[PDB]
RNA sequence: ACGAUCAGAUACCGUCGUAGUCCUAACUAUAAACGAUGUCAACCAAGGAUUGGAUGAAAACCUUGUUCAGAACUUAAAGAGAAAUCUUGAGUUUAUGGACUUCAGGGGGAGUAUGGUCACAAGGCUGAAACUUAAAGGAAU
RNA sequence: AUUGGAGGGCAAGUCUGGUGCCAGCAGCCGCGGUAAUUCCAGCUCCAAUAGUGUAUAUUAAAGUUGCUGUGAUUAAAACGCUCGUAGUUGAAUUA
RNA sequence: UUAAUA
């Protein structure tokens, strides 16, 4: 159930919402939804067959903590599951200071704190965006369900094979 | 010394040779020690000294905030603001951040291409608070016609023909140095003719480089 | 609107829900059609928005009531839209 | 003798504006080609949009864009 | 906005693009001006006649049948009325008001109303004096139109 | 009410390019914004511009690319004489390479520049950079 | 006018109570008459809801799609501003010019004196000067 | 070789003798109540120089009179509101 | 309930 998103629409995913479902669900084109991942992986591959570490997978909540850590297995690019500390993108002084050269993050209305420092370092970022995410600091979006846990896992998943037990 | 960042380890190690390219790709500057590489001997030149103060329940509490300006009279510039208990400290803590709020400054030609480049390409006005500074191009022989404040930062930047006209509370010193450094700040943002065509391509330091700053 | 269509093809859709003077090229939302009559076989030809009773060539069985923005048609009678 | 500009800067691939040596929100994206896009786009929300515009016209994408949509 | 209350509404007319009369029209001219010199005969106004040829004859613009407008057709009959039509319902509506004016005095909206009514009419008398309409000597006064409107 | 058809016209034209704009549409068209959008044209700063005819003073949609910082009318037109014309460069240009202004003549509407060439004033419309 | 309270209380509290409060006719023409934001016109970021219509679907009332007009509201890393804040503008302004009208020039003296005019009157409209003074004032920490 | 000054605006003394909220200096902020960087003097140097101070007025500074060019929510300032003459400004369109 | 001033 990846293709069904959330009520509200965002006026940025009209594009990629094909028709409102019988209940006032919006539903995703698949071809739009495997097209975006496909142009992301892509991105994320070129980058990270290079250096691994400098693509970075931000997760805050629960459900998707489980599929970020194994992406940091299969690909060697650093994952972030806790909370996402307010500073480690700016401050250099501080020991945990990771620098990215891409961000992917599964949620932008939670990782928020993610995308909005990425204003600051010049680093581009791919976001798995919901009917109702604010498409705000972020370059590559995949339209998808990213509440549910099998789409949450799946598209984790789908995304680590295309760069190339998920289930929270 | 021991950078932290990979403009750090990559000026340590000479591989960006010079600031033009730090700019070009819009990379923040996150140690002071960078600039100093690229661009040695700078000239110093500290705009005032304001102390301001704070209430208390014993007192008052007075902090010197040092205004200091720094850039190479070949097109650089910068201004750092810093707040501190000593005066000593503060023009340190300042110098530190002019530093890193290095700027390039575009310049031009009043009426023809013949000798170099000496005064601003267009017309640009600084966005501070109250205070607005307008800068004009001017022909060769008139110096900087402007206030001290704003002269002694263009005569850094290597502007040196240009009309000015202020406005507002020129009296703030602190916004007086601010409004210029914005005007300068826009300058190669500012589209003219000659900048329409693209140009050619050109690869970014930190992925060309990408592989030997991992390992 | 921050995302942009083109502005020279709108699309059919688009044209149609616009207002009826808003479109790229102005065109009114109504029609000249002929009724039908009840009574007899003569049809009628009377505008869409009519403002007055709308009566037969024939008789009378009157065809129409005017409400406020479109005929109100009886619900025996049967158009068509004149081109 | 010396050259007159300190760089020539570069051209956001959307808005065909120079990119302010200030502007710290101005990113590049490399698919395996370079992608410019000035940071006041990233923070309206367009971003995205646009470089699917840009994208479709490279034929990095080819059925995510309308065709009244593809200017 | 209208001239007098900041209302702004924009119900309009669309004409179309198409300054020919339509395929399926086939009355003529002859028709056409006849049905409607009967109207004006009846004491129409040429604004009404139009719509009751529209509504009834399917002749909904009667420029792209005869080439010509309605006023300019029944000014050739000559049966276009002396006071123009639009001048002449705004002095319809300042006796109206001023009728109701005599039994109610204590109106004071309906006081404010007939001075808008009142400042229009001095505006459309104005414009018609020079464009030869009304002839120089016309003025509108309160005695007086209540009879010529009647 | 409308006065100034142009200056309608150049604030939609400024106000599309500072929001990044593709194209903008201008509702009533004339003359005047016609030969205003040649003289642009022609320096390269608009790619083109099509003129759709509503029978009604119809629309114009002119296609911008990254280029127009700021078009703008000049209130009421000034008798421009020639030895006037680099009192108004300097107020209303940026330097003396990049922009020009825009003068109603004899010989048709056209920009300081070849207007000084064909040794002609008149009425000021506006500029560009 | 009494009675309390208080050092006093011509006030706050309590009791009584004239003009007034209400209607008709005629004056008066002033309010923190405030959105402290002149009138007209163009362009203009995301929304959800509401009042009155038009138009499809779903059997006047109600739930939805579109669109016109009205009083509003929320978000903004954007625009502006001294900031508070404004976004149906207080935006499109040193990159200064869409059209027109009214008003202001440090604080007092002072909306005072005099002159003119309106009103039965109170008062209203217009309205200074001498002299005095380095500040008065606005938003925020 | 003189005139004015040496706290800041504004280049120049945290030198020494007297003076003790007095005398006074002070265009403005202000300094002086006994240890005065500002009073009165001595020495020194600061500016200009056969000129240099003072007083009144014009101009610039003043984008603090605005055409270029201001401000009107809260700093001063949108008529209580509407109608209205003069005045000002007025849609596209003609080979 | 009452509570003024420096």
């Amino acid at each position: 159930r990846v293709h069904i998103g959330a009520t509200n629409l965002n006026f940025a995913m009209e594009e990629y919402v094909y028709e409102r479902g019988n209940n006032n669900e919006c539903i995703f084109n698949l071809m739009k939804t495997w097209e975006k991942l496909s142009l992301a992986a892509r991105v994320i591959a070129g980058i990270s067959n290079e250096t691994p570490s400098d693509v970075v997978a931000v997760a805050g909540r629960e459900m998707a903590h489980r599929a970020s850590l194994k992406f940091m297995k299969y690909t060697g690019c650093t994952a972030v599951a806790g909370r996402f500390t307010p500073g480690s993108f700016t401050n250099q002084i501080q020991k945990k200071f990771m620098e990215p050269r891409l961000i992917i993050v599964s949620d932008p209305s939670v990782d928020h704190q993610a995308l909005r420092e990425s204003g600051y370092i010049n680093v581009p970022t791919i976001a798995f965006c919901n009917s109702d995410n604010s498409l705000k600091n972020v370059d590559i979006a995949i339209p998808c369900n990213n509440r549910s846990r099998l789409s949450i896992g799946l598209m984790w998943w789908m995304l680590t094979r295309e760069i190339l037990l998920f289930l929270h | 010394w021991t950078p932290v960042t990979k403009l750090g380890r990559l000026v340590k190690d000479g591989k960006v040779k010079s600031i033009d390219q730090i700019f070009e790709f819009g990379i923040k500057i996150k140690e002071y020690q960078i600039v100093d590489h690229l661009l040695p001997g700078l000239k110093e030149e500290v705009m005032t000294m304001q102390s301001v103060q704070k209430q208390t329940s014993a007192g008052q509490r007075t902090r010197l905030k040092a205004y200091v300006a720094i850039g190479d009279h070949n097109g650089h510039a910068g201004l750092g603001v810093k707040c501190a208990k000593e005066v000593a400290e503060a023009i340190k803590g300042a110098m530190i951040q002019a530093k890193l709020a290095m700027v390039p400054v575009r310049r031009g030609y009043w009426g023809a291409t013949i000798g170099e480049v000496h005064t601003v390409p267009c017309k640009l006005t600084g966005a501070c608070g109250s205070v607005r500074v307008r800068l004009v191009p001017a022909p060769r022989g008139t110096g900087i016609v402007a206030a001290p404040t704003p002269k002694k930062f263009l005569i850094l930047a290597g502007i040196e023909d240009v009309f000015t006209q202020t406005t507002g509370h020129t009296k703030t010193l602190g916004n007086f140095v601010k409004a210029t450094y914005d005007a300068v700040r826009q300058s190669y943002g500012f589209q003219t003719k000659d900048l329409w065509k693209v140009g050619g391509v050109k690869q970014s330091p930190m992925d060309k480089y990408a592989k030997i700053l991992a390992e | 609107p921050l995302i942009e269509v083109d502005l020279l093809n709108p699309t059919a859709a688009s044209e149609a829900k616009a207002h009826k003077m808003k479109r790229l090229v102005p065109t009114p939302n109504s029609y000249f059609l002929e009724i039908k009559c009840p009574k007899c076989g003569a049809t009628t030809t009377t505008f869409s928005h009519a403002h007055r009773q709308i009566l037969c060539q024939k008789c009378g069985q009157p065809l129409g009531q005017p409400t406020g923005g479109k005929l109100k048609l009886t619900q025996q009678c049967k158009f068509r839209i004149k081109k | 003798n010396k050259k007159i500009e300190l760089y020539i800067p570069r051209h956001c691939s959307v808005t065909h504006t120079l990119i302010a040596a200030d502007d710290h929100a101005a990113v590049q994206i490399l698919v395996p080609t370079v992608y410019t896009v000035k940071g006041s786009v990233r923070k309206d929300g367009i971003s995205d949009h646009s470089l699917n515009r840009q994208f479709q016209k490279d034929g990095f994408l080819k059925t995510v864009v309308p065709k009244n949509m593809m200017i | 906005g209208r001239m007098y209350n900041p209302g702004r509404g924009i119900s309009r007319r669309c004409i179309p693009y198409r300054r020919s009369a339509p395929s399926w029209l086939k009355t003529s001219t002859l028709e056409v001006i006849d049905e409607m010199c009967k109207l004006a005969k009846k004491g129409i106004a040429p604004s009404q006649i139009g719509a009751i040829m529209r509504d009834t004859h399917g002749v909904g613009l009667v420029k792209s049948v005869t080439g010509s407008k309605v006023l300019r057709i029944l000014k050739l009959a000559g049966l276009a009325p002396k006071i123009p039509e639009d001048l002449y319902f705004l002095m319809k509506r300042a006796v109206s008001v001023r009728k109701h004016l005599e039994k109610n005095k204590k109106d004071k909206d309906a006081k404010y109303h007939l001075i808008l009514i009142e400042s229009k009419i001095h505006r459309l008398t104005r414009y018609y004096k020079s464009a030869k309409v009304l002839e120089a000597s016309f003025k509108y006064d309160a005695n007086t139109a209540s009879a010529i409107v009647s | 009410v409308r006065v100034n058809v142009l200056a309608d016209a150049l604030k939609s034209i400024t106000n599309a390019e500072k929001q990044g704009k593709r194209q903008v549409m201008i509702r009533p068209a004339s003359k005047v914004i016609c030969e205003f959008l040649n003289v642009m044209m022609k320096h390269q700063y608009i790619t083109d511009y099509t003129v759709v005819d509503t029978h009604r003073s119809g629309k114009i949609v002119v296609n911008l690319n990254g280029r127009l910082n700021k078009c703008a009318v000049i209130s009421p037109r000034f008798n421009v004489t020639l030895s006037e014309f680099d009192k108004w460069e300097a107020n209303l240009l940026p330097s003396r390479h990049f922009g020009a202004l825009v003068l109603t003549t004899s010989y048709g509407i056209l920009d300081n520049t070849e207007a000084r060439a064909k040794h002609t004033g008149g009425r000021i419309l506006g500029f560009f950079y």
